């Protein structure tokens, strides 16, 4: 059923990704249609996470740590909107890796460095919800720790990033243009099979774990009922106020899961029989899924949005030069002081509470 | 039992 592609080569037909088009795998037209789908994502994968990424910068007020660690999913967004939806848009449309092994190399590590990232940052998101949740008190946390923490983040993704790069495992996906991580052989001299199974529990399942045992610490505690006021089952606006943060914390979760999921699914049972079918085992399948992946890039702007009025307000007056923030502003801290933004509202020394200053602003 | 990659083959 297989060759080095996920067609078989009962014809002659098949030829190295490397080498030539790939059109035998699937109708032209579906190339064009990949190659559009990733245009259109290039778009608004970028437009929004520089969205993300200027407008917390841009907005003084929105100086959480969560706002850091959202800062390192946002650039890991960018990365692939720039570094790796490009690339696989040009084999798209090419219809197999003009770039060849070297490229593929370069970009299976880049994306995969993405995605080990996101889900990791993940879990310092939900462990940091779960410290916050029960542990108000602000002293134990710094702004300088959190720098530390996300470039940890990315030290570990590195290590299972990097090291397939060291002699291990390598290889482009099924109708591909896309490259990822040896699942099909087990390339001996190489020892895919033990890098295949160390990758997916070690960075993809085990955090994904995590992710979910701290969600449920967190039940306990805030849930998702919260009533907008602070006033109801909440003690402090500020505390109503964060039971906000939390619900989008968890969408933006489920959203990331059911992207990479069906991916990471197909990664490991290819890896128990490949050279064989799954329900069936072609180039559509593996496919659909990877570049299904590629979408959560665009999700999470969306999400902010939706989820929050802080942001959504705050951005607006991005948007417009101008303040022209009507509909109502954050109608709470757009800034703590009042707007808040690079000028404009957020006025320089935001307002500070307590006789000492609770929070480390307005230092 | 895939068959094993052709460096020779490789254009």
């Amino acid at each position: 059923d297989n060759v080095l592609p996920v067609d078989s080569d009962l014809s002659p037909n098949i030829s190295t990704n490397t080498s030539e088009p790939n059109q035998f795998v699937q109708p032209a037209w579906q190339i064009v249609l990949w190659a559009a789908a990733y245009t259109v994502i290039v778009v608004t994968s970028v437009v929004g996470n520089v969205v993300v990424m200027w407008i917390i910068l841009a907005h003084k007020r929105m100086r959480t740590v969560t706002n850091y660690f959202l800062v390192n999913l946002a650039f890991a967004e960018a990365s692939m909107a720039a570094f790796n939806t490009v690339v696989n848009f040009t084999y798209a449309v090419h219809n197999e890796w003009y770039y060849g092994l070297f490229y593929c190399k370069f970009h299976n590590f880049f994306p995969i460095a993405a995605v080990f990232a996101s889900i990791y940052s993940m879990t310092a998101v939900a462990f940091d919800r779960y410290m916050a949740i029960i542990h108000p008190l602000q002293p134990r946390l710094s702004a300088t720790a959190t720098k530390v923490v996300i470039c940890v983040i990315w030290v570990l993704a590195l290590l299972l990033a990097f090291p397939q790069g060291y002699y291990s495992t390598t290889e482009t996906m099924p109708s591909r243009v896309v490259c990822m991580i040896e699942w099909p052989e087990h390339p001996n001299k190489i020892y895919e099979k033990v890098y295949h199974i160390c990758v997916t529990v070690l960075i993809y399942f085990l955090p994904l774990l995590v992710i979910g045992y701290a969600y449920t610490v967190v039940g306990i505690t805030l849930w998702a009922s919260e009533i907008p006021g602070d006033s109801s089952d909440r003690y402090h606006e500020q505390v109503s106020a964060k039971r906000k943060v939390v619900k989008m914390m968890i969408v933006v979760v489920c959203t990331f899961a059911i992207c990479w999921l069906p991916f990471h699914i197909f990664f490991l049972l290819p890896y128990i029989n490949p050279d064989l079918y799954l329900k069936k085992f072609i180039q559509q399948v593996y496919l659909a899924i990877m570049w299904l992946a590629m979408s959560s890039t665009m999700y999470n702007p969306i999400i902010y949005c939706c989820l929050n009025d802080r942001f959504r307000l705050g951005f607006k007056h991005a948007f417009r030069c101008c303040p022209f923030i009507s509909a109502g502003d954050y109608e709470g801290l757009e800034m703590k002081s009042t707007r808040y933004l690079q000028t404009q509202g957020s006025v320089y020394k935001v307002s500070r509470l307590e006789t000492t200053i609770s929070t480390v602003v307005g230092a | 039992r895939p068959k094993p990659q052709q460096f020779f083959g490789l254009m």
